[PDB]
């Protein structure tokens, strides 16, 4: 009886998982390490702090790797409950990382909000939502601390950590830009809120302090680093309004080892709002009674997973006059990409497809390599925009080639790419391995 | 005897008297029979039941 | 371009060490009661306390 | 067209991605492993259980190797639905792990509540809660089966698995401290609930069975295991209710390689308060109407997001007189080191600060080991208690620096250190190998 | 700072930092046989 | 224990492996060579209206 | 009767309910040295065990050694070398009221008389081992500390 | 058990089948003397 | 634990040598003073090494 | 209550019981407890409710 039992039958079939055993799983072995410390240091931040601003910080070189960063706000909120989505990251409008004057990568707060949306994922989410909103239904006048960490290739896995001991000769530094409107904090959609306090902003960055042996192999070593960074530039939708199914064809400008390309359709107005609105809980300001109005949301739920208010019906890339693949409708992009390659949902309006098996993931796993590709488009087909938005009866009850009339406040486009370069070390001088 | 005396510094206070160190010498027995382990059929049986020619 | 050679944190003179660094010296003098030792031979205890270096080589050609 | 359209593009970067490849994705190779199985044994209890009593149990050697436990008790509810808060493990006080008569580590209710709060995410912290609560609802005379899974080191990974056909001549047993007052079940706050039925438990152990050419292997060389353990003394707090932050300066007495420090500031009588009492939603008993109080917990949601109801504002960890990091707000322990080492949520009053990159891991990576450290302390700044707990307009209204008045129930204050140690075993004898 | 951490190499610590075998702020990563991915779609037979 | 998620009520498992939702191969009872593989149940008295 | 004032030539007593320690355990280094155990083993037992004396109600006492009351060596924690020594108390609730005799002799072992809340000073002492070393007419210690 | 392995489980009926079957005449009876009042002893009685 | 019921311990083997050994009991009492007579004593009924 | 053994072990560290030298056999103590306490459950012959 019991576990004997199991082991006493067996036989042929236990050949190929057992037989001349390779492996256990009950006695495994660690590695040894290299000694090293982390410590969290602030830094001094370059220019005024305030709506609008722009301000940068040189990173104090107090370690050996910069492994992570974290920007800290401290907001006020200025109106009341269900009016702010996302303030910290709208308030960070723009990072650039510079490494010895030369620009590394660019990210925008439209970009956080859309990586956010579709590749970080659980209770991570969520806390990331704590990190940079009201979530506990607070009221106008409370204040909070928030923290946005940033998403440079060197953020996420200690891996791929600066290595700040061996660039003696070269500045590393970002650049911030600050918006100069934030949802729920200086103005209610285009309206300012009087009395509005500016922002407070410091800059944390994780050092990472080596051991004597391994800091004076990566002071005198070359090194070489494979690593991701973001393409963007900012479009323009084709939305209908009534009888047409609109189509646009992109020119892409896309280069480089790329490991998916992803996109929203959004209302510039409101930051984060992806979708159209619709008298339906959640869906706008004031859904449900007689009060709900279609051109505002209810911005605490701007996002939402109702993909019967995202604008796109079908999408194609096309490479060098060939279709990159047969056209799929909206839904797939929103849906299924996510679901095969990170494992995740995406909320409605963000759309991913990707040439990379694991596109969350820093080992390579697939590129579509657009330096090599001399026409590269997005062929948009777009839903029409027929349906009452005050109307649930309308909204909730209908088929999938149309949506709301608001789907046509989506007015802008914003593509996004990412992509593998490569990071070299060399005499004390840091830069990439290839342009454009 | 007035200042030459020893006494205790700090530095010589030190956790690792401990944390170096095991119990193991002071917890353990002295144990001459070895272990017994020994083939499993011996104990779980010989699957004498018929199985499946292929 | 930056220029700075030193790194930037304590590293290199500052012997960031724990007060068991004591013993240490007691071992490599031998005797606790240490008391005596400094206030007649401090030159011995002063070259045994400090720190070496690593070197950065490197150029392009003219 | 198609994937064949995208092959072409090869060019000079790719020489880090597909150049002389090594790996080929699609037909990955398997390692056979040595044939084990399984099975899931009851052991017998020593002593007498029931409220307040002390229980063991002497581990029989029913197998090879022992790896998951699962501690059983059967609760009936004393009272109606949201009474209850993870009753299961705050009735189970401690649990000691002794091989041989040295004791290997000891966890606490609070420590499960803790490393609950932490490293547990998403499906995990739900089905946790199925396994020690009542989550639906259920009425005054419930009765159910509870599951308290045990996480000493051994108990998530089989790779660390003790081997007990090596302990043929030391026994193994745990030891159970069980709660007197258990809320909901036989106390509501500290009124005793008249009829409360005494609790029955058993403790499985699942034992894995190998075959020949391993167990004798196990029994023939000595074994030593890297493995965790837990530290923990009680703190008292200084907790103003009005006109200053005060601060508090503990000296721990931690030693060993630590992989981290994690603390929560609780109400000792309701257990899993770590933030003040208010008069808003899920946040006290009869919030929002005119029954609400605020010196009982709604106990069903006593644990919140909502770090306004939390009193650490700041805290710093010190060594040898110098601090290790620049002081951080205490939102940075409660929502960012958890995100950066983690990746779960992390609910108010709970706080975390890593040596570690992978703390959630059991790759050893990073240690601050502090038997090397002369003065080790944990410095704190409170928030100041003045807010109003029964009104909402200030309760969710106020500044960073304070929060409510019942904060100053928050007497005590709970360390906890997870480190590493070694696990020496040979001729059927175990012990820990290096002292504390 | 995190300096008087780092310095704390013990006895203890052998099992852990001492003979580095790894490093984790240098990562190296394999290369890998050149594919492309595409879904198409597949004719139905049957009503 | 073998997965790490929550199943919901009515939905039960037993498994024979470390980690069954994975694919690399971590315990197996081989079913070919069991005579008598039996799942024995007992019911709840479903009395309640 | 006015339970404020002793009456002073009877101060002392044997009675544990007017005692204050619920129960004290000694840590070392943040492990402990034994596990807690409650006031009137530190009161009674230990005395009984290691002196063979009558510790009154109130007074306590921890031993190291196998004969505390004795001259010879028998047993030492050398605090010389232990970085933090800690005395862990537990307080009995003050609850009972002083001026009722029935409360007083009719409670349990972890309540007491709510006149305890004026002892307000705790005085713990160690006695200990050095050596007083004497040399051609200079005397002095030889470990001091 | 012996040494972790499963040798016999007996239940209650099968002892009481066991007495049913096997034991015989002053033994079963015995047995009944050992197991059960077999003297219409009343509420309150206790035996060993 | 109880009245009239017989129990025994096995000493964890902790430490090298046994000296002494001390059975705690708790106990309330249902008379009045001077109605009792080393209790704890007699409780202990016997002890067997 | 604390009531002290009073064996051939338990007055001087003399006669202390190695265990350490008794690795291969476990030394146990039975304890029998009186059915009746003075005092406690029966004032002479009579229970105490």
């Amino acid at each position: 009886a019991g576990g004997l039992s199991q082991l006493v039958a067996y036989g042929a079939q236990d050949v190929y998982l057992t037989g001349n055993p390779q492996i256990t799983f009950f006695k495994t072995v660690y590695r040894r390490y290299t000694n090293f410390a982390i410590e969290s240091i602030q830094q001094t931040i370059n220019g005024s702090v305030g709506f609008g601003n722009k301000v940068s910080t040189q990173i104090s070189r107090n370690g050996d790797l910069i492994t992570d960063i974290v920007v800290e706000f401290v907001l006020t909120k200025g109106g009341n409950g269900g009016t702010t989505y996302y303030p910290a990251e709208e308030l960070l409008q723009d990072v650039e990382l510079e490494i010895g004057g030369q620009r590394i990568d660019k990210h925008y707060n439209d970009w956080f909000r859309t990586y956010d949306a579709l590749f970080r994922m659980n209770d991570d989410r969520y806390n990331y939502r704590r990190m940079t909103d009201w979530v506990n239904n607070e009221l106008v006048g409370a204040q909070k601390r928030f923290y946005v960490p940033l998403i440079f290739f060197f953020n996420q896995t200690p891996g791929l950590a600066l290595p700040l001991i061996a660039l003696q000769y070269h500045e590393v530094k970002l650049y911030f830009t600050l918006a100069s409107q934030v949802q729920g904090v200086n103005y209610n959609g285009s309206s300012a809120i009087a009395g509005a306090a500016q922002p407070t902003m410091s800059v944390w960055v994780d050092y990472i302090f080596l051991d004597t042996q391994e800091r004076t192999r990566f002071a005198q070593l070359p090194h070489e680093y494979l690593i991701e960074q973001l393409q963007f530039t900012g479009s323009e939708t084709a939305t209908p309004s009534a009888t047409t199914q609109a189509s646009q064809n992109i020119r892409l400008n896309f280069n480089h080892p790329t490991k998916y390309l992803a996109w929203n359709f959004n209302n510039p107005t409101n930051y984060g709002q992806y979708t159209a609105l619709a008298n339906i809980p959640g869906a706008c300001s004031g859904a449900g009674t007689a009060a709900a109005t279609v051109t505002t949301p209810d911005y605490g739920n701007t996002g939402t997973y109702n993909e019967q208010l995202a604008v796109l019906d079908s999408a194609k890339i096309q490479l060098n006059g060939q279709d990159r693949f047969a056209t799929r409708k909206g839904s797939y992009f929103n849906k299924v990409q996510p679901y095969q390659s990170i494992g995740g949902v995406t909320p409605a309006g963000v759309y991913l497809y990707s040439f990379a098996l694991k596109p969350a993931g820093r080992q390579p796993s697939g590129t579509c390599n657009f330096s090599r590709i001399d026409n590269a488009t997005l062929s948009l087909t777009y839903k029409t925009c027929s349906i009452d938005a005050t109307s649930p009866a309308a909204v909730l009850g209908n088929t999938e080639t149309v949506t709301a009339n608001t789907a046509t406040l989506l007015t802008a486009l914003n593509i996004y790419a990412k992509n593998y370069n490569v990071l070299r070390i060399m005499s004390g001088m840091g830069g990439l391995a290839y342009a454009n | 005897l007035l200042r030459g005396f020893e006494s205790s510094l700090r530095g010589s206070r030190v956790r690792t008297q401990i944390d170096d160190k095991s119990f193991i010498p002071y917890t353990w027995q002295m144990i001459d029979v070895p272990l017994a382990a020994a083939k499993t059929s011996f104990i779980a049986g010989l699957d004498t039941r018929q199985q499946l020619a292929y | 371009f930056r220029d700075t050679a030193s790194i930037g944190f304590s590293d290199t003179h500052q012997d960031e060490k724990t007060l068991r660094f004591l013993k240490k010296q007691i071992s490599q003098f031998i005797k606790h009661l240490k008391e005596y030792y400094p206030n007649n031979e401090l030159t011995k205890k002063l070259v045994m306390k400090y720190s070496d270096v690593q070197l950065l080589p490197y150029t392009k050609g003219a």
